[PDB]
RNA sequence: AGGAGGGCGCGGCGGCCGCUGCAAAACCCGGGGCGCGAGCCCGGGCGGAGCGGCCGUCGGUGCAGAUCUUGGUGGUAGUAG
RNA sequence: AAUUGCCGGGAGGGAAGCGGAUGGGGGCCGGCGAUGCGCCCCGGCCGUAUGCGGAACGGCUGGUCCGCCGCUCGG
């Protein structure tokens, strides 16, 4: 079952999906999912639609891709990578994995940008926030 | 104030995707879509607007219609039929024919088959004939309907041909006195 | 409904609508039925410029 | 109604134009939308239009702010455009400020100040961050109240504020 | 029992309440309107004086149909005023009881003076009449809530 | 953060469309219900009369449902549906629900100020 | 007059995702907003035990009129008497 | 909710209410409105190569991570 196929069965409703304002110029979607860069519902994004697909959470950060071969496999079907390192090695890695790979070279500047927002988060999680950002 | 009628908008409704809910008719209308718009073929676009037709817009076609149209012409050519092909007992003899169809019964598929022929999905013809080169587009029988028979001028009027709506059919169902001379007259 | 028909076939759909007309039988005959509606002449080469 | 880009030459320019190919010239951060750069930008805006009854040494009357009605001496037009005037300080009070083109009025009265040194004064000494101030105005006055001694009447004018009175019509006036 | 309005000095101040009370509601208001922010001893002089015929009630509202007197010259130009004897009964009786209440606590009963008075409706009571050719109309009594804060100031 | 958002938001009509004699009558509500009777003033827009709704008062696509702050709203209920809006922080402000409770607000509001995500009823209970 | 499309709201059933004694539903408010609009979202209060959103499907599903039904309440009026 | 009392506020020459537009007064609000970002003295981590452990991408080469070393110096 490929991803188009898998798209428009799940792209109506979904356990992931969250739908807000109804069904008028108000709404307003997003995707829950891990393995889903921006939560957005859309099939490039979908971490349900795809058979390649990166994941940027933290824990340190865990980069986490798919293996194309192991579909049928959930228990082997992520490939998981845990990185305590500074945020240009980290980011270089991300880079690798996902650009240089050709593995969803689409993704890699939804995955940097994820990546740096991920960092920033703990960043502040270890020491405060001491600024606020509205400049 | 600017002369026009209805402000010179269109009027005329048509169909710009099927009414049907089918994923896998949904996949073949975004394939179909592509090729109409970056091969700029005839046939790919007859394809499509086909592709958004209703179930009586798209008639079957029978086995003997289609061993017919492509009596000579069954080499080097696939038959195109956007709707359901259907089996025929009345011939015997059925040579190979490479038949696209978006529906076979599974009578008209093994008497393919066992012909020699191949049945196809238009996901196939697409990599075969991405323009639709060396194809025969056809159609079945739009108007071979019940429903048609009672279209057109009424049954009551002259030269008129049309068939009535009746419960029953007999003696004492609609023929006299309008349908004779002995009874009135005879429309 | 004559005279509107024939502001259609002159494309005068609209008031202060402008159009070039070349000069025979055929179109003067039509100018003259919708006469009240219309004012025109000979543009030079200035205004048609 | 000059067409400068009357001609395709462009050439005027950049004679010795023929020229090699050009040679074009980790972000620690990913800003999650692509917002494209802010860069210098490289258009050149026209320096402002000088009035043409503006001309050094006429006189101005001052049409707003704290000294609305001063009639002061004109002596330049700053690089940003904005007039140079002195009072002088000794008549009316009006040190050296850099004035708006409105808000000024331009009369057909004149004084020579060629002999007068307006250098320093630019908008660089107007930066918003005072003995040497008084210094400067105290020797750019006596270089200019001898020319409005040498114009009968002129410093008892100078020393005057501009109003208007009763059936004075402004559009009328010829100043 | 919280009132429509706080003592704003409770220590200082005194209360008195009655619900369901059998007296014309209309009549009751305008007697409350009548001492409004009066000290405590011309007020139960001046309910007296009510009861006596000596000082009228000046109706303002609920007033249609009222004669005039002359009593009620001063503060109502119009003669329009009236003794209403029970109503003014049934204030005197709260006046008495709030004065003891204060008592209690101690607050001289000189020096006191109305500083809220308030009559709302109570639920009415059913009674019936009869009419030409057989019909019935209903004969209602309208009964009233009253509220009563003495004050020192 | 700071808001994305740079066209200046306009409308066409800061003013309800109240209900055409919902002032006369105390049981009549404001909702706007577009007038139907025959004689009807407003439906027939005599000059002076009730205004009322059409698709020309319609606010510009790309500032529409933007709140004053420049940020377009989304209701959360807990911290997994604030985690949503990290990415799109510079977009979107979260709104804690009306029903939340105080115990579970101090969750949000801390997580989100961990993700620089904008709450816009984070002093509220 | 009339037809049609797309949406808003009410109550169930099958599913999914949640909230709530650190205060649910309902109700109140010269509180703040979003939507052309039907409506929606939040804030403060009251209240003290339940409620919501999304997909599908179903219905005793939206009121200003009917000398409309039932109940409650005015002016008339402290009047006729 | 209709309707009523009180307290406080506002208006009123044979109705009032209503639409549009401002103003005067009030009641609200602070995501109502900023204080950060690049260059430099203080705090504090490692390439290159290695042994080892797991698990990847393409269709046999090459890839990332982690913990440990032993040279290294820019962050
Ligand atoms: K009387
Ligand atoms: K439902
Ligand atoms: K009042
Ligand atoms: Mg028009
Ligand atoms: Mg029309
Ligand atoms: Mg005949
Ligand atoms: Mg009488
Ligand atoms: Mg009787
Ligand atoms: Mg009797
Ligand atoms: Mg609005
Ligand atoms: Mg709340
Ligand atoms: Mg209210
Ligand atoms: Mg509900
Ligand atoms: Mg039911
Ligand atoms: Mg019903
Ligand atoms: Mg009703
Ligand atoms: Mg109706
Ligand atoms: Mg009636
Ligand atoms: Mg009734
Ligand atoms: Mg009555
Ligand atoms: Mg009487
Ligand atoms: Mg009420």
């Amino acid at each position: 079952v490929p991803g188009s196929l898998v798209w428009e069965l799940v792209k109506k409703n979904n356990c992931f999906l969250i739908k807000q304002f109804g069904n008028s110029n108000a709404k307003v979607q997003f995707s829950k999912e891990p393995n889903n860069l921006y939560n957005v519902h859309s099939y490039k994004f979908s971490g349900l639609a795809n058979s390649k697909t990166v994941a940027v959470q933290p824990s340190a950060v865990v980069l986490s891709t798919t293996k194309t071969k192991k579909q049928n496999t959930p228990a082997k079907l992520q490939h998981k990578t845990l990185m305590r390192k500074e945020f240009r090695k980290m980011a270089k890695s991300v880079k690798n994995q996902v650009c240089d790979n050709y593995y969803r070279p689409d993704l890699t500047k939804p995955a940097l940008a994820r990546l740096s927002a991920v960092y920033r988060s703990l960043q502040v999680s270890k020491s405060g926030i001491k600024k606020k950002n509205r400049q | 104030g600017i002369d026009l009628v209805a402000g010179g908008r269109n009027k005329r409704t048509k169909r710009v995707a099927p009414k049907s809910d089918d994923v896998y008719l949904k996949l073949l209308v975004k394939l179909y879509r592509f090729l109409v718009r970056r091969t700029k073929s005839k046939f790919n676009a007859v394809i499509l607007k086909r592709l958004f037709m209703s179930k009586t817009n798209r008639p079957p076609l029978s086995m003997r219609r289609l061993s017919n149209f492509m009596k000579g012409k069954e080499e080097k050519n696939i038959a195109v039929v956007v709707g359901t092909i259907t089996d025929d007992m009345r011939i015997q003899e059925v040579p190979a024919m490479k038949v696209t169809a978006l529906r076979f019964t599974e009578t008209a598929r093994a008497r393919i088959i066992n012909a020699g022929g191949e049945c196809l999905t238009f996901d196939q013809l697409a990599l075969r004939a991405p323009t639709g080169e060396n194809t025969i587009l056809l159609r079945g029988p739009k108007n071979a309907r019940e429903a048609v028979r009672h279209f057109g001028k009424a049954p009551g009027v002259p030269h008129s041909h049309t068939k009535p709506y009746v419960r029953s059919k007999g003696r004492k169902f609609e023929k006299a006195r309008g349908r004779r001379n002995s009874r009135g007259f005879k429309v | 409904p004559k005279t509107k028909k024939i502001l259609q076939l002159l494309r005068l759909r609209q008031i202060f609508n402008g159009v070039f007309l070349k000069v025979n039988k055929a179109t003067i005959n039509m100018l003259r039925r919708v006469e009240p509606y219309v004012a025109y002449g000979y543009p030079n080469l200035k205004s048609v410029r | 109604h000059t067409y400068h880009r009357r001609g395709l030459w462009a050439i005027k320019a950049k004679h010795g134009g023929a020229l090699p190919k050009a040679e074009k010239p980790e972000p620690k951060f990913y800003p999650a939308d692509d917002v494209k750069p802010r860069t210098v930008s490289t258009r050149k805006p026209h320096p402002t239009k000088l009035r043409s009854t503006i001309t050094p040494g006429t006189v101005l009357i001052l049409l707003a702010g704290r000294y609305m009605g001063k009639r002061v001496v004109f002596l330049k037009q700053l690089q940003s455009g904005l007039l140079l005037i002195t009072g002088p300080f000794k008549i009316n009070g009006v040190p050296i400020r850099r004035v708006n083109q409105a808000y000024v009025i331009a009369t057909s009265t004149k004084v020579d100040i060629s002999k007068v040194n307006v250098q320093k004064f630019d908008d660089k000494y107007f930066a918003r961050e005072p003995d040497f101030k008084k210094d400067d105005q105290k020797v750019i006055d006596a270089e200019l109240i001898k020319a409005i001694d040498a114009v009968p009447d002129l410093k008892n004018y100078l020393g005057a504020r501009f109003s208007l009175r009763d059936g004075d019509k402004p559009h009328e006036m010829t100043f | 029992v919280k009132y429509s309005t706080d003592p704003a000095n409770p220590t200082k101040s005194a209360k008195a309440m009655g619900r369901d009370l059998r007296v014309h509601f209309k009549n009751t208001r305008e007697t409350a309107f009548a001492l409004r922010k009066m000290s405590l001893n011309k007020a139960k002089r001046y309910l007296e004086d009510v009861l006596a015929h000596k000082q009228a009630i000046p109706f303002r509202r609920y007033c249609r149909g009222v004669g005039r007197t002359a009593q009620v010259k001063n503060r109502q130009p119009n003669g329009q005023g009236r003794w209403p004897a029970k109503s003014a009964k049934f204030v005197l009786d709260l006046l008495k009881n709030a004065e003891s209440n204060a008592e209690v606590k101690g607050l001289d009963v000189d020096a006191l003076y109305i500083s809220h008075i308030q009559v709302n409706q109570a639920q009415k009571q059913r009674r019936r009449t009869y009419r030409a050719h057989g019909r019935i109309n209903p004969y209602m009594s309208n009964p009233c809530h009253i509220e009563l804060i003495l004050s020192e100031k | 953060a700071v808001p994305l958002l740079t066209r200046k938001i306009v409308k066409k009509r800061v003013k309800h469309f109240k209900r055409a004699h919902s002032d006369r009558y105390i049981g009549l509500k404001q909702s706007w219900r577009r007038p139907k009777g025959i004689d009807s003033r407003v439906r027939r827009k005599f000059k002076g009369c009730t205004l009322m709704p059409n698709i020309g008062y319609g606010s510009d696509k790309k500032t529409r449902h933007y709140l004053p702050n420049k940020f377009k709203k989304f209701v959360v209920h807990n911290v997994s549906e604030l985690e949503l809006l990290m990415m799109h922080n510079r977009t979107y402000c979260a709104e804690i629900a009306h029903n939340v409770s105080t115990k579970k607000r101090k969750d949000i509001v801390e997580r989100a100020a961990q993700l620089d995500i904008v709450v816009t009823n984070k002093l509220a209970r």
